[PDB]
């Protein structure tokens, strides 16, 4: 299911970049790089024993602790709705991938 | 904890790096910036084996597996938690090939 | 209008021809426009004010602090003026009228020019100083168009403030001051504290009104995208191309709009 969501996640994400180009044109680039209104890169994962096997619950950004946001840019809302949603999908993707590898 | 790509299409990575804080998973303070295509992304696999595996950053990112040069990280399928990544499009549609976790996920 | 016939006819004709000629890729187009302006180097003052705004952008990029020199080089040399941190902002203040106001707004230099919210206020002050430099053209129809554009920018800044920068804790009086004759007074859009309530008041502004229309994209957006349709309209104002006046800044704006359209087209 997460893989099916993948790819469509990037297709949705590209709309945020198009909106940023339309509204604010070029990004801040360099260290700032702009284009981010939410989904700060902070996560929280823990190995959990399921069926006698420890399974890391890899919760990444948009689903991990200490996530932060800084208002909204011209396309910051589009980035949050597109790029940050991709992070939420990727959290489950990583957790499921680790669990599946360990279980296999 | 965090997730450091340090190489990708960087289009969605910059927007997903950081907005308010968290140091963009220390990709700016440490490791490398999410921007890529300037050099070989085999160094990205080396950093993932070094920096991501150092417990600071859980995951990584590579785009389309075509120019991602992720065949060096093919052995990174073992220990999925230190090295877990899925190829997005980010204007470079994913192409199934030997990568960090692509072969294991597809199988 | 006999003054154009008496003197300055050749430069005005060359500028008009350059304007009519133009109807990554965006960076290349901006560099070509900068090269054309350099080859060319009244309407000259207006073009200088437009370049002053485009250099306020590059200075705010440079006043902060990451390959900053490479980023400035990637920009057009008109935007990245060769003549041109607290020391960086102070140096930018020389030869650029727009920079010192940005330095004044950014009391902590790069820290008070953070790209999240603070750089918005710094660039707003820089644009205010650039508008003062444009007003230093002793008025005119082009000055009226510049004042309308500045009012649109101030309304967009106030709308974006009430929309998102309230969380950034920008003071309502300060944000109104941050959002900039016409740009100076925008109490109607600042009366409503609520984002939804203030969006209607900002759209009620004459620059925003009759251009944004539904404004599915635009007034809803933050930063300075509220008057995006009004910017295209002001570009269409240059499409009139009335002669015997100063339209070099209009020519530069049209070239920039063409570059932006080419960038938006991108592949196919």
């Amino acid at each position: 299911t997460t893989k099916e969501s993948m790819g469509e996640v990037m297709k949705d994400s590209s709309f945020a970049l198009i909106e940023a180009k339309y509204v604010a044109g070029e990004n801040i680039k360099h260290i700032v790089l702009e284009n981010v209104q939410n989904a700060s890169i902070k996560v929280r994962s823990r190995q959990e024993n399921i069926a006698g096997v420890k399974i890391p619950k890899f919760e990444y950004f948009t689903d991990g602790e200490t996530k932060n946001d800084l208002t909204g840019l011209a396309r910051g809302g589009q980035q949050v709705q597109q790029c940050r949603a991709a992070y939420v999908k990727a959290i489950e993707l990583l957790v499921e991938l680790a669990s599946l590898q360990t279980s296999f | 904890s965090a997730l450091i790509a340090m190489i990708a299409d960087e289009d969605t990575v910059t927007g997903f790096l950081l907005a308010g804080v968290g140091n963009v998973d220390l990709r700016r303070k440490t490791n490398y910036l999410i921007v890529d295509s300037k050099t070989t992304v085999k160094a990205i696999e080396d950093a993932f084996k070094e920096f991501t595996t150092k417990e600071d950053i859980a995951i990584v990112l590579i785009s389309q597996y075509v120019a991602n040069m992720i065949r060096f990280l093919v052995d990174s399928y073992n220990k999925p938690i230190p090295a877990i990544l899925e190829i997005p499009s980010k204007d470079h549609p994913y192409d199934p090939a030997h990568d960090s976790v692509l072969s294991r996920v597809k199988n | 209008a006999m003054t154009f016939n008496i003197h300055g006819g050749y430069l005005e004709a060359i500028v008009r021809g350059y304007r009519a000629g133009l109807l990554t890729i965006v960076e290349k187009c901006t560099l070509k426009l900068v090269d054309e302006y350099k080859h060319m180097l009244p309407l000259s003052t207006f073009l200088e004010y437009i370049t002053y705004g485009h250099m306020i952008d590059n200075v705010v990029l440079i006043v902060t602090g990451r390959d900053v020199q490479e980023l400035l080089e990637k920009c057009h040399p008109l935007g990245m003026f060769d003549s041109i941190m607290r020391e960086l902002y102070r140096l930018v203040l020389v030869d650029t009228p727009l920079a010192p106001y940005f330095s004044e707004c950014i009391t902590s230099e790069d820290l008070d020019d953070m790209n999240i919210e603070i750089m918005r206020n710094t660039l707003y002050k820089a644009y205010l100083e650039d508008f003062y430099k444009f007003c230093q053209k002793l008025g005119g129809a082009t000055a009226e168009i510049m004042s309308d554009l500045l009012a649109f920018e101030a309304d967009r800044r106030a709308v974006n403030i009430t929309i998102n920068s309230i969380g950034t804790e920008l003071t309502r009086d300060d944000r109104r001051k941050l959002y900039s004759l016409y740009p100076y007074g925008h109490e109607e859009l600042a009366v409503c504290e609520d984002i939804d309530q203030v969006r209607g008041v900002m759209e009620k502004y004459p620059p925003y009104q009759s251009i944004f229309s539904k404004l599915s994209y635009g007034e809803s957006q933050m930063l300075d995208k509220a008057f995006y349709e009004e910017e295209v309209k002001r570009l269409c104002l240059a499409f009139e191309q009335q002669f015997h006046y100063g339209v070099f800044f209009a020519y530069m704006r049209l070239r920039e709009q063409e570059i932006r359209n080419l960038m938006w087209i991108s592949e196919c």
